[PDB]
RNA sequence: GAGCUGUAAGUAAGCUUUGAUCCAGAGAUUUCCGAAUGGGGAAACCCAGCAUGAGUUAUGUCAUGUUAUCGAUAUGUGAAUACAUAGCAUAUCAGAAGGCACACCCGGAGAACUGAAACAUCUUAGUACCCGGAGGAAGAGAAAGAAAAUUCGAUUCCCUUAGUAGCGGCGAGCGAAACGGGAAGAGCCCAAACCAACAAGCUUGCUUGUUGGGGUUGUAGGACACUCUAUACGGAGUUACAAAGGACGACAUUAGACGAAUCAUCUGGAAAGAUGAAUCAAAGAAGGUAAUAAUCCUGUAGUCGAAAAUGUUGUCUCUCUUGAGUGGAUCCUGAGUACGACGGAGCACGUGAAAUUCCGUCGGAAUCUGGGAGGACCAUCUCCUAAGGCUAAAUACUCUCUAGUGACCGAUAGUGAACCAGUACCGUGAGGGAAAGGUGAAAAGCACCCCGGAAGGGGAGUGAAAUAGAACCUGAAACCGUGUGCU
RNA sequence: UGAGUAGCGAAAGACGGGUGAGAAUCCCGUCCACCGAUUGACUAAGGUUUCCAGAGGAAGGCUCGUCCGCUCUGGGUUAGUCGGGUCCUAAGCUGAGGCCGACAGGCGUAGGCGAUGGAUAACAGGUUGAUAUUCCUGUACCACCUAUAAUCGUUUUAAUCG
RNA sequence: UAGAUAGAAAAUAGGUGCCCGUACCGCAAACCGACACAGGUAGUCAAGAUGAGAAUUCUAAGGUGAGCGAGCGAACUCUCGU
């Protein structure tokens, strides 16, 4: 149950392929960083992922 | 039923076809009726029962109600019942006749 | 609630002895409490309770024919009459 | 009593006769208990008048609201 | 419309033409447990607070109402810590919860036995299972489409294309689409430019935030400028396109009513059979009735009927609402987006020459002289106009209701269950899971007598039959006896 | 079929008198024997009416049966003080907020829940076919309420609650 | 003690005190073992003679004669004595 605040964004589920092509199922998570921003106009610390902060989209208090 | 209670009624099947008498009970839900004098059966009574007597006891047994078919006050002939409206109230009407049964 | 907390009187030959003894057995609500029936009896027979002693009694199992099934639950409380008496008859 | 004759009654009267006829109830359970009752029907007949009572009762309350 | 108090007999007490029972519409009542919700708890119990009321000299006792959590909206207080933010308290809310239809839909997560005559890629299969969210359908949907004609014009579904083109340890196997023929059809609303109002930063520059207007695209459209047209005239609508209502009518559903026509004889316990003579039919569907009945009964065809409730629909009402051109200067037309790399996945298509489309990480455009696609890629040409939404029908399914149907079963069959069956029984539990229909037309269910403690039986009687006497139609075989002709 | 075969589950009975359609098997009596750190007396689990009276003998009872834990019918369990609750807490369980986790959910703070332990006021005698620290009798104890109160206090208090 | 508030009460008299369990078996024919099954089943009490003793033998209080019997007294098998 974690996912950026800002995008939404998740860890996503699909395979782990050998040379010889067997798969394993694995997972891949999103870069979340737990950063301080303003939620609701109160300084609030929330996972937010690196792609949402990078460009200063997402204040940090 | 068509045939109700006090009617007098030809008898036209059985063994006592072809006798007249009135009807003395109906039974709606077995759709049979008892006619006076028809039907009758021999029951056995135990004196042992409340009754003090115990003996053979004579009594009229319940026939289907379509073997009984009313008569017409005219002709005292076996006829169908037909129902007609009069004054907003349902009267039984012989066929043959035309008549009221009742 | 009197007449509803007190379901019916008990005749028996135990309850009979009781009733010399001046103590009347009642059939009462298994919800009731013994004080319930003690202002129950009092209201309905104008009478002073000394006491009320209450029993619980389990449902029976009781067959009849192939069907098998358990008798009511029953509340029974036992009133000593410290002044005044009771005509259950 | 017919819920026609009950509706007659006044709201006091009603419940007076609620209560009455509970007390009846209460005489006729205890006489069947001893075997002094005869009449059963009459419990039947009882039970039902009250359950008139109250449900005529019930009718006003509504109305009311 | 005369009986009735279920099965379920019987007895008792009653009820009913002053209209029972019964049937349909509506309403009242509706214990306790259970999401279970005052608290607790080993479900159907126990223990409370508060308010109000009953009772008591008073305490004890009782009754009614109310008291979970989370969310939302308010209101009042308010820490460390100045300000105020936790936080705390209170009020309101038909807010949520939980259940199910072992079906259908969408999504998350996701096997294995199996096949490949072994097996790892592959297959089983994105199947089963699990979880979440539903809706009556869901999902999809008004082209950054399909193509290459004299092009078409949202989506879905069916036929076909075609076992084709392809994919593939090029193995096993997997497997399109476009076109064409059909079902059904419906289109829309925003963001932005720009204008007005309000608020903040107070250049009090005009820049932001909010509200209203405006505007919606590929034939590029819109703003903007200009010129006509109109204040609901018209037009449209609660199925999208904005959103509640009212009145009246019709139809339908939920009880019902009427509804044609046969007698006689023979056999028989009984006639519907046979025989003879009739009759009706918008009715010769069917069931029942003492044997096989168009005319005996219940019906059937046809016709009629609704106090009340519900649904559907029509017409008014109501609500909402301008519609079109011309111009090429300027402005706008969805950005961490498209796209790329890497790792995966999805595309019929296994990374391949891999277009098209999604995800994680990282990097990262252009702006109508723009951008995307036409299966690497480039040029040309052609077709579209992404990164915002909404949308009926045609389609799927059936726990259920109503009316029906079957070269479907007929009691070891058909449901596990024709019967008091998810029971008896078995198991700590999850769970597994039976056996068992037929007297007779009618109960007329054997008065009475005899033997016997009873059971059971012999008579007598009932009945067409008791060799129909109670799991009582028929009554096979195995198997057990009794007697006997031959041995 | 095996077959009237195996078996009929540790044991000491005998006789007399009853009852009855029927008695090795039921009742009663005498004698004999067996257990006696127990085959006795309680009692927690568990079971759940098997308890008592009257009646019965189809089935059940490894035989019989007039008998029964069986069948039928009607009865029997009484608490301020006993055990549990309206008291407490352990292990454990649950858990507002909270923390974590594809989902489902996992963990956990405050707070609850939870005896096998802590706290906690009644004893003797009598009584039924069947209940007894429960009924009755006698003699008690505890908590609370109302009234009358020896005495004490009477708003920084000094009686009292805490 | 922080706080709370005129009242508190040795006594005396009168009164009030709820729910659940309570039968019965419980080293067993009633529980767990499909059985009226030589098995299993926590705890409490537990007399005399003998003795160190809750051992041993015989008894008490109390309970029990065990739910197939009658014969005969072969093989053989079991249990036991010499
Ligand atoms: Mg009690
Ligand atoms: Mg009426
Ligand atoms: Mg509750
Ligand atoms: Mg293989
Ligand atoms: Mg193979
Ligand atoms: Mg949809
Ligand atoms: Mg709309
Ligand atoms: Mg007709
Ligand atoms: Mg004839
Ligand atoms: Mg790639
Ligand atoms: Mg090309
Ligand atoms: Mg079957
Ligand atoms: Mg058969
Ligand atoms: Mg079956
Ligand atoms: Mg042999
Ligand atoms: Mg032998
Ligand atoms: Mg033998
Ligand atoms: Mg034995
Ligand atoms: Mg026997
Ligand atoms: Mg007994
Ligand atoms: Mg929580
Ligand atoms: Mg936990
Ligand atoms: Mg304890
Ligand atoms: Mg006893
Ligand atoms: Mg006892
Ligand atoms: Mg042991
Ligand atoms: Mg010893």
């Amino acid at each position: 149950g974690k996912q950026c605040f800002v995008t939404g964004r998740k860890a996503s589920t699909g395979n782990r392929r050998s040379h010889a092509l067997n798969s394993t199922k694995r997972r891949w998570n999103a870069n979340l960083q737990k950063v301080r921003i303003l939620v609701d106009g109160k300084p609030k610390k929330v996972w937010v992922s690196a792609r949402a902060l990078k460009s200063g989209k997402v204040t940090r208090v | 039923m068509h045939i109700k209670k006090g009617d007098n009624v030809k008898v036209i099947a059985g063994k006592d076809k072809g006798k007249e008498g009135k009807v003395i009970a109906t039974l709606p839900k077995k759709d049979r009726v008892v006619v006076e004098g028809v039907n009758i059966m021999k029951k056995h009574q135990k004196p042992t029962q409340l009754n003090p007597e115990g003996g053979i006891l004579e009594t009229e047994a319940a026939i289907h109600v379509s073997n009984v078919q009313l008569l017409d006050p005219k002709t005292n002939e076996p006829t169908r019942v037909g129902y007609k409206f009069v004054d907003g109230k349902k009267v039984r009407i012989a066929k043959k006749s035309g008549e009221e049964i009742k | 609630e009197a007449r509803d907390i007190l379901k019916r009187p008990v005749i028996t030959e135990k309850s009979s002895e009781a009733m010399a003894e001046d103590k009347y057995t009642f059939d009462v609500d298994t919800r009731v409490n013994k004080t319930q029936v003690k202002m129950a009896v009092e209201e309905i027979f104008n009478v002073k309770v000394a006491s009320v002693n209450i029993m619980n009694y389990k449902p029976k199992k009781k067959r009849m024919g192939r069907y098998q099934g358990y008798t009511n639950k029953r509340r029974k409380a036992i009133v000593t009459l410290k002044e005044g008496s009771i005509d259950l008859f | 009593m017919k819920a026609k004759e009950i509706r007659d009654l006044t709201t006091s009267e009603i419940e007076e006769q609620i209560k009455s006829s509970k007390e009846e109830l209460f005489n006729l359970r205890f006489q069947l208990a001893t075997g002094q009752l005869e009449e059963t029907a009459r419990i039947r007949t009882v039970r039902k008048t009250i359950a008139r009572l109250k449900t005529v009762a019930r009718e006003r309350e509504i109305e009311q609201s």
